[PDB]
RNA sequence: ACGAGACUCUGGCAUGCUAACUAGUUACGCGACCCCGGUCGGCGUAACUUCUUAGAGGGACAAGUGGCGUUCAGCCACCCGAGAUUGAGCAAUAACAGGUCUGUGAUGCCCUUAGAUGUCCGGGGCUGCACGCGCGCUACACUGACUGGCUCAGCGUGUGCCUACCCUACGCCGGCAGGCGCGGGUAACCCGUUGAACCCCAUUCGUGAUGGGGAUCGGGGAUUGCAAUUAUUC
């Protein structure tokens, strides 16, 4: 009713990461590497889930649609500009590259850069600043 | 109205300045009892024009400190309003009377000065200034990184400081100074 | 040959195209109100163009 | 501080030297006397020397002079 | 320094104590029943509205930043 | 019959309000909207101070409409409260005997001079070597 | 008598937003889930049916000062672009979402077009705003 | 004039001509 | 008939003289001339640095240039006020005749 | 009423000089020095460098 | 005799003074809705300058009163009031081997000159990064953040001889950054009644390195340009 519900799930491993289910539902999914502040509100605005409560009170089987929204973006009328992965040199398909997928794609486009020995690739390999900053008076405490 | 100019919904009369020293340098009464703290200004043109300024306006201006809150007088009059409504629910007294006794029982009567460190007496206008300043600074720190809001901390400061309850930031700084002044008197 | 190597590098903008109408110097230029005058030359010819110091 | 310079005083003194009998006490009546009897190209200087002409006039009725 | 962990929806004991103490108080704001029920200011913004519906505690004035409630009138 | 119209202006800063006072039944309209619904409402009592010092019998048969421009949310309120006050004293100077006008002038001037006599202060010129007027940048030594 | 300037404007848009929900003939677009309401915004509009408050707003801005175009309405819906690390700026609002309000209120004849360029208010929409403040007037009596 | 030089530039143009 | 004599100058006294000269002087010919309208003074500011190099305290000059503009309006054909404008003109004041 | 001639630069040496020729009245300060004081500056090329000629 | 002062500009006021389809206001005919009446930056107009613009004159002097001052010179109060110490500019004598030969077709001398130190074109570099300093900007949150709703500015600029690069209304298409027709303005005429932020009002957030903070970083879309990689910006 108004008290703590039973069948309560505090930790909720959704795409292998222990989501703390004590936060409002859009800001609870942000722990997954590939969904931020913007992605979460839309993927819970697509399917009618009330944005009033925590992830502790939601049904275990009601979030079966949620992962299939989060994994398959374009299938539920999500626009093509909204997606982080857009027109990739390798596959060409648009995606939302999530927790482990993202981490792989970073190093895939980093190895693509490094292996052909482009200037952009080597500053990633040497841990320098790639987008042309002034590294005269910055990078003191993180280095040596 | 010619009956009484009630401070929004607060009392003008039955607000006694029960100290026979600070009666001049406390503006709460008779000629300076208005509908709001907010004035035109112009109390900072001469030396002793700042004393005749109503204390609701003095405590209003004292509450906007530390850079981000500078020149937010519409926020601070609203903080005063909330912290005044709170005192009437928690005490059972006119918040102006609780304020008057809070200013009077907070102002330090002696201080120390480099002439070598010698104890001197304190002017009644500095007593009013230091009383107001210590109370606002106690409220300011008390509501920092805390769920307890500024009007709740400000009211808790003014109740404890009216009582001499010793939990006040203002009373603890006052008792420190008077003891440290007495140390070399 | 070298007549494609005079001003074949297109001059349609930048600091190399425009300069002061007295010296031909490329720095401290004033284009405000179509002066096209370097700040040193303007402060020299301020009195006799019409500009006055009041404040 | 409101000290009048020597320029004000040695114009005011010679204004009374020549035209004493025309002058009076109040500032406004003999500010208008200072119009014709003195060519002044500055209305602040005019009111400054007119103001001193009145002050020098008030002390004449007490007795002696500077010269 | 020292961590403060809170409740996101009410236990039996928390809903029990706010039924028998919060109507019996003078200063009823969400920032005071966040201190003494060890709940959030969010959960108090539902609790004090749920006690407004029950009609035990009376509102004084409602601003954006702060709202205040009080005990009953007796007569 | 003969119009008893008075137009009196007022100002605190670059904000300026001019109150057209007319012989009517009671009306205070700031740019079309009345006194009760001009924001801020925290600074509504600073607009009520012309009213409650005098009551509603000095504002018995006057229709004082305002037109305000320039300045800001606080300065515009200080322009209004000045103008509608001055405007009533001007209407009660011309068309009513000056004895009652002096009786009103006593209360309005004794309360706050700003209600009758305006504020002369404006903003200052910024001098170089600093961001404000009377402030300089950081003098770094060595 | 009562008109729209004699009521608190802070509850008029809410009262007229409730009325246009009751009518429900406004021709709303199909990007209301995903669209961000200007370039200086961080989150989505928190009102689940946010579009029904701005159609309630724009008509009021056309009732008071008529001749509000597309660019003029984006100028009204301006905010503080808090630019993270660099100093902030003023940000003029988004065109299409406010253009799809004055297109949405063109179909239902409550705002109109005239000379001088720009949209303006139809002489029936004046009446249709006068009888929203009519309920708001006696909601505080 | 076809290009119709403004009043803030006409005073400038005569000024620089004099110089 | 709608002829505007547009008197623009930098100095104030040459502009007051020449404008009053076509009002006071244009009295005893019984002309229908409308009173003098003054446009807001356009104050051209150029702030330069005093120093040729970058050395010393940062001192700035603030060169101003106040230019004024005035209107004379009348309901009569061209030559009736070309009699008036052609005589006693100033180099300092620029005067432009708008016949339409 | 008065004048001031200053001829600055090289006057027999590798250590610069300025001969100053004052007489009568001369104002520097105030706004009157716009219409009272008439100032002129010239260069002149003598064989050791440039002399500057300042007349008031 | 100079400097200080006096001086010039600017700010405050003036129901008095002068004037206004490139500024308005009041009253009036008309038009809209309005439960005899209100609002209208909706249309048009016979007076007037309170608002506005910039002119000319006034206005303020320690002038009135009271003390102190040998006591002139003056000082401090108080009345009266728009101001009873607004803010700048200008600024002497004598100097410093300050800085500038990279502002000058002002510059002596020294060095170059077809082996260029002249002149232009193609690329790179001034930004390179174990470090050390200075001026800054954003912050470390609840007096706050995010999302809605509400109501007001003042200094300026603009179609460039070179000179294109103006400013931008209105209506379509685009999530957006933008694109496309169709105007207005050489400007008290248009952008523009410059609907600026903060503040104010209502929502959620809850002391947690959290929705504080937004550096670094991956992917994609237009704009400027002849050309953006060492990422122009967005």
């Amino acid at each position: 009713s108004l008290v703590i519900p039973e069948k309560f799930q505090h930790i909720l491993r959704v795409l292998n990461t222990n989501i703390d289910g004590r936060r409002k539902i859009a800001f609870a999914i942000t722990a997954i590497k590939g969904v931020g502040r913007r992605y979460a509100h839309v993927v819970l605005r697509k399917a009618d889930i009330d944005l009033t409560k925590r992830a502790g009170e939601l049904t275990e089987d009601e979030v079966e649609r949620v992962i299939t929204i989060m994994q398959n973006p374009r299938q539920y009328k999500i626009p093509d500009w909204f997606l982080n992965r857009q027109k990739d040199v390798k596959d060409g398909k648009y995606s939302q590259v999530l927790a482990n997928g993202l981490d792989n794609k970073l190093r895939e486009d980093l190895e693509r850069l490094k292996k052909i020995r482009a200037h952009r690739g080597l500053r990633h390999f040497w841990g320098l600043r790639v987008r042309g900053q002034h590294t005269k008076t910055t990078g003191r405490r993180g280095r040596t | 109205t010619p009956d009484i100019k009630l401070f929004g919904k607060w009392s003008t009369d039955d607000v006694q300045i029960n100290d026979i020293s600070l009666q001049d340098y406390i503006a709460v009464k008779e000629k300076y009892a208005k509908y709001l703290p907010h004035s035109a200004g112009r109390y900072a043109a001469k030396r002793f024009r700042k004393a005749q300024c109503p204390i609701v306006e003095r405590l209003t201006n004292s509450m906007m400190m530390h850079g981000r809150n500078n020149g937010k007088k519409l926020m601070t009059v609203r903080i005063v309003k909330h912290a005044f409504e709170i005192i009437h629910l928690l005490t059972g007294e006119n918040p102006l009377q609780v304020l008057v006794n809070a200013i009077i029982n907070s102002g330090p009567r002696e201080d120390s000065t480099r002439i070598r460190r010698q104890a001197v007496d304190v002017s009644p206008l500095r007593r009013v200034n230091q009383a107001i300043w210590l109370l606002c600074t106690g409220a300011r720190e008390a509501a920092f990184r805390n769920i307890k809001t500024i009007a709740e901390c400000l009211a808790d400061e003014l109740i404890n400081a009216a009582k001499g309850s010793s939990n006040s930031y203002a009373i603890k700084k006052k008792d420190e100074l008077e003891r440290v002044a007495k140390s070399n008197r | 040959g070298h007549q494609q190597l005079y001003w074949s590098h297109p001059r349609k903008f930048g600091q190399g195209s425009r300069s002061c109408r007295v010296c031909s110097n490329r720095h401290g230029l004033i284009r405000k109100y179509g002066l096209n005058m370097c700040r040193q030359c303007f402060r020299q010819y301020a009195k006799d163009i019409g500009f006055i110091k009041l404040d | 501080g409101r000290v009048r310079t020597k320029t004000v005083k040695k114009a005011a003194r010679v204004i009374i030297e020549k035209y004493y009998t025309r002058l009076g006490n109040d500032f406004h009546t003999n500010k208008r006397v200072c119009e014709e009897i003195a060519i002044i190209p500055s209305k602040k200087l005019r009111n400054k020397i007119a103001g001193y002409v009145t002050h020098l006039m008030k002390r004449i009725q007490r007795g002696p002079v500077r010269g | 320094r020292d961590k403060l962990n809170n409740l996101v929806l009410f236990d039996k004991a928390t809903y029990d104590k706010l039924c028998k103490e919060v109507p019996n108080y003078k200063l009823i704001t969400p920032a005071v029943v966040s201190e003494r029920l060890k709940i959030r200011g969010s959960l108090a913004r539902a609790a004090l509205q749920e006690l407004l519906s029950k009609g035990l505690i009376k509102l004084v004035s409602k601003h954006r930043a702060q709202v205040i409630y009080t005990r009953n009138t007796k007569g | 019959g003969p119009l008893q119209s008075v137009q009196v202006f007022g100002r605190k800063k670059t904000a300026t309000a001019v109150a057209h006072c007319k012989r009517g039944n009671g009306l205070i309209k700031v740019n079309g909207r009345p006194l009760e619904m001009i924001e801020p409402r925290t600074l509504q009592y600073k607009l009520l101070e012309p009213v409650l010092l005098l009551g509603k019998e000095r504002f018995a048969g006057v229709d004082i409409r305002v037109r305000v421009k320039g300045g800001g949310h606080v300065a515009q309120i200080y322009a209004i409260r000045q103008s509608i006050s001055k405007a009533l004293v001007a209407y009660y100077q011309k068309y009513v005997d000056e004895a009652s006008k002096k009786e009103i002038k006593d209360i309005l001037i004794q309360y706050d001079r700003t209600l009758l006599v305006a504020d002369p202060r404006r903003c200052e010129s910024k001098k170089f070597g600093g961001p404000g007027a009377r402030a300089r940048y950081q003098k770094s030594y060595r | 008598g009562v008109t729209v300037k004699d009521v608190n404007q802070q509850e008029f848009v809410r009262a007229l937003a409730a009325f246009l929900k009751k009518s429900g003939k406004l021709k709303v677009p199909e990007w209301v889930d995903t669209v961000k309401l200007a370039k200086h915004k961080e989150l989505a509009p928190y009102d689940e049916n946010w579009f029904y408050t701005r159609a309630a707003s724009t008509a009021r801005h056309l009732y008071l000062r008529g001749g509000a175009g597309v660019g003029s309405m984006t100028k009204i819906y301006g905010g503080r672009q808090r630019n993270g690390v660099m100093p902030s700026h003023f940000s003029r609002g988004s065109k299409s979402v406010a253009r799809r309000v004055l297109q949405a209120l063109e179909g239902l004849k409550m705002v109109e077009k005239d000379q001088d360029w720009g949209r303006k208010l139809t002489p029936q929409g004046q009446r249709d705003l006068d009888r929203i403040a009519g309920q708001v007037a006696a909601a505080k009596k | 004039m076809a290009v119709q030089i403004s009043k803030k530039r006409k005073f400038v143009a005569d000024g620089i001509f004099k110089a | 008939h709608r002829i505007r004599i547009t008197l623009t100058s930098r100095n104030v006294k040459s502009l007051e003289k020449v404008c009053a000269d076509l009002i006071r002087g244009a009295k005893e010919k019984n002309l229908k001339v409308k009173g003098p309208v003054r446009m807001p003074t356009k104050t051209l500011r150029i702030t330069t640095r005093k120093t040729p190099c970058g050395e010393g305290s940062k001192t700035w000059d603030r060169f101003q240039m106040r230019i004024h503009k005035r209107l004379i309006d009348l309901h009569s054909p061209s030559e009736i006020v070309k009699q008036i404008t052609s005589i006693s003109i100033e180099p300092g004041v620029e005067v432009e005749v708008t016949i339409a | 009423k008065g004048c001031e001639v200053v001829v600055s630069g090289k006057l027999r040496g590798q250590r610069a000089k300025s001969m100053k020729f004052v007489d009568g009245l001369m104002i520097h300060s105030g706004d009157p020095v716009n219409y009272y004081v008439d100032t002129a500056v010239r260069h002149v090329l003598l064989r050791q460098g440039v002399l500057g000629i300042k007349v008031k």
